[PDB]
């Protein structure tokens, strides 16, 4: 197993 | 093999306290993009890991190499819990990261009502707005998030009570 940081979120919609 | 932030980050806790245990002060050791095991752990949601991290000597307060915290990342996912853990530690709950925006900011950008509802509870700024200008009532608002503004709304009416 290897796992991926998860972005900070997009603020555009 | 895992390095100590993959170990934190899968909530492999026994691995993670040998290599703790065989290592010079490595706890707030930080990796390529300045992330320490407690910011990997918060992402993912591990709270059993982050209690342990904290109590090993992990310092909640550190910023990765674009001001990420393990604040932001927690309420970005949502992870209510892990948010609760790190404001006992008084972290500052309206960090702000180039990204644009704010624990807050993140947590209402996902539609987290839970986690909304805790960070307004421990104090979060209201008032605090993204680089485009707009503050977490104006983004639940824009993005018509009606429960999240509802929690918004009951939040403000206790702030100006006795």
């Amino acid at each position: 197993a290897f796992v991926h940081m998860p972005t900070l979120p997009n603020l555009d919609f | 093999s895992l390095s100590i932030h993959q170990l934190a980050a899968q909530g492999e806790l026994d691995q993670l306290k040998e290599h703790l245990r065989k290592g010079d002060n490595l706890v707030n050791k930080p990796d390529e993009r300045g992330f320490t095991p407690l910011i990997w752990a918060s992402a993912f949601g591990e709270i059993e890991t982050v209690r342990f991290l904290l109590e090993w000597g992990a310092d909640p307060h550190i910023l990765a190499k674009e001001r990420e915290s393990a604040l932001s990342l927690a309420s970005t996912g949502g992870y209510t819990d892990i948010v609760g853990l790190l404001l006992e530690r008084d972290v500052d709950i309206n960090i702000y990261d180039w990204n644009g925006g704010t624990p807050l900011l993140y947590a209402v950008r996902g539609n987290h009502v839970k986690c909304v509802e805790a960070l307004l509870a421990r104090g979060a700024d209201l008032t605090t707005e993204a680089d485009s200008g707009y503050t977490p009532m104006d983004l639940a608002v824009a993005l018509g998030y009606r429960k999240v503004q509802q929690v918004i709304e009951n939040h403000i009416l206790k702030l100006f009570q006795s």
